[PDB]
């Protein structure tokens, strides 16, 4: 859920 | 902004104030409606974001037309055409003499048509009140203020907190259900039509419960048999004193058979079999509808 | 009666106007469909983290293919743009949204709260205030009532497989919504009951079952690679009761066309 999109 | 000069304020709602303005370039008079945005500091207001996106798909002679919308850092105006007054002050004006009964009909005409294109393009209104119903001295009525509009693409959930004022609330409102349908529109013109005859509310409740024994006392307490389903309802109680349906004709008694026919399909208890803004612009009540031109500003 | 004619013309004609433009990620120098499946599968969890409607979920992703349309997004943007894309979605279907406090911390305090604020300013000011845009779940509610016999199971497996395809941008961002509802009901009545794509949609649609084919072929290959997908939220999402488990269901081998 939370989180930071690490792409 | 800049182009447009403030004549004069006109009105408040949904946290804002709205003024007659005028565009000094090209000499347009508009309805200024702002929104400040920053007293919740949420971004644009929810209400604002079904207001604008689903009224700029809605461009019909009984919709009031959003003509711009400007957006700064700080503020949010929304210009809509403007129109004289509301059909709640025209009643009121017309008290002692009454509405005559073909500028009525056309009123009525005309509201299907505009709540039968927002239905067609898979929008509720929600909030249809004499207030909210704008007029010319033409003889033109529109719908106006958007703001409690949803889509029904999917179904729309009922909110306590968003509801229509209690006078022209549906019984299955009142009585709890989950979803919206859009018989809560035809409900709310059916109590507008009866009002605009007698001059008087028809269902005038000081609270839900109240509200709801007005009605009851006149279209008669529900059953199964009336309605399949009202006894399982949430708010609905199995103490509900059991009142009689009253005849129309005592109800609304300057109609003739085709006017009290109507009115008694716009009320249907079961939402399901309550008339349709497009079937009731088929009734044999506007076969000989024309448009009357008002005496406004009394 | 007829209003309901009149919304299923309506939509079959705005789902066209609110269409992204099929090969825009090709010109988008810094994001690829890899990372644009990451972002759309976060968002799914953050529907089930709030507890919000589906069709907020559909929405956003269908707000997100038209802003990237029309701008292009380095990487540390595009989690931005997809938050703001759901808080819009949440103000424009929810009964009330999450506050935005909610969407800055959902993403690990990653932005500011005057980001979030202004990138859903760009975000309309790029869309035009166009937010009502048609989904496939949309789609799927209209073709649901020509169920009579309603069928829970069916009506869940539908969602599911339409939830999928927001995932994956290389086959489906040249179906319309209408389509892939089509194809969506079709494979889960067949799953389900084993009966095919009726009548009374054929002639609502105007879709044969053979002009679904294109579309069934692709989205049946998602239902069996389901398993092995490298996103797997909505099959999680969708094994929980409310669902009837159908993500759980076996897939059939072939679907003889």
């Amino acid at each position: 859920a939370r989180k930071r999109l690490e792409l | 902004m800049e182009n447009f000069q403030k004549v004069e304020k006109i009105g408040e709602g949904t946290y804002g104030v709205v003024y007659k303005a005028r565009n000094k370039l090209t000499g347009e008079v508009v309805a200024l409606k702002k929104i400040r945005l920053d007293t919740e500091t949420e971004g644009v207001p929810s209400t604002a974001i079904r207001e604008i996106s689903l009224l700029k798909e809605l461009n019909h002679p009984n919709i009031v037309k959003l003509l711009d919308v400007i957006h700064t850092e700080n503020k949010l105006y929304l210009v809509f055409e403007f129109l004289h007054q509301d059909l709640k002050k025209f009643m009121d004006a017309s008290a002692l003499t009454g509405i005559p009964l073909p500028l009525i009909k056309s009123y009525l005409f005309q509201l299907l048509q505009g709540l039968a294109f927002c239905h067609s393009h898979r929008v509720l209104h929600r909030d249809l009140k004499p207030q909210n119903l704008l007029i010319n001295t033409e003889g033109a009525i529109k719908l106006a203020d958007f703001g409690l509009a949803r889509a029904f693409g999917v179904p729309v959930r009922t909110y306590t907190h968003e509801v229509v004022t209690l006078w022209y609330r549906a019984p299955e409102i009142l009585l709890g259900c989950k979803y919206y349908s859009t018989a809560v529109d035809i409900w709310s013109l059916g109590c507008i039509f009866a009002e605009m005859v007698t001059r008087r509310a028809l269902f005038p409740g000081d609270s839900e419960i109240d509200q709801l024994f007005r009605i009851f006392r006149t279209l008669g307490t529900p059953d199964e048999v009336v309605w399949p389903g009202v006894t399982s309802m949430p708010d609905y109680k199995p103490s509900f004193p059991k009142w009689a349906r009253q005849d129309f004709s005592k109800v609304v008694p300057p109609l003739d058979e085709d006017g009290r026919s109507l009115l008694s399909q716009m009320l249907h208890y079961d939402p399901n079999k309550r008339i349709s803004a497009k079937a009731a612009l088929a009734h044999p009540f506007f076969q000989d509808v024309t448009k009357p031109v008002p005496h406004l500003r009394l | 009666p007829d209003y309901h004619e009149d919304i299923h013309t309506y939509l079959r004609e705005m789902e066209v106007k609110c269409k992204p433009k099929v090969g825009y990620m090709k010109k988008q120098p810094d994001i690829t469909n890899s990372m644009r499946a990451i972002l759309v599968d976060w968002l799914v969890e953050v529907g089930e983290e709030y507890k919000l409607q589906n069709e907020t979920l559909h929405l956003a992703v269908n707000y997100i293919d038209r802003f990237l349309s029309s701008m292009s997004v380095l990487r540390g943007k595009l989690q931005l743009v997809g938050t703001a894309a759901m808080l819009l979605a949440s103000k424009f279907e929810e009964i009330y949204p999450p506050e935005v406090a909610e969407f800055v911390y959902i993403t690990d305090d990653t932005y500011t709260k005057k980001q979030v604020l202004r990138m859903e300013h760009l975000v309309l000011k790029v869309l035009t205030f166009d937010l009502a845009a048609p989904t496939v779940n949309q789609f799927l509610t209209q073709y649901f009532l020509h169920q009579q016999p309603a069928n829970c199971k069916v009506e869940s497996l539908a969602m599911f497989l339409g939830e999928l395809s927001l995932i994956d941008a290389d086959p489906y961002l040249k179906y319309l919504p209408s389509v892939i509802a089509g194809a969506a009901f079709h494979l889960a009545l067949y799953t389900v009951t084993g009966q095919s794509w009726p009548e009374s949609l054929i002639r609502k649609t105007g879709y044969t079952l053979e002009s679904l084919k294109p579309c069934l072929m692709d989205l049946h290959q998602t239902y069996l690679k389901a398993p092995q997908h490298a996103q797997q939220s909505i099959r999680e999402k969708y094994k929980n009761s409310k669902y009837h488990g159908v993500s759980l269901l076996n897939p059939p081998e072939t679907l003889n066309l």
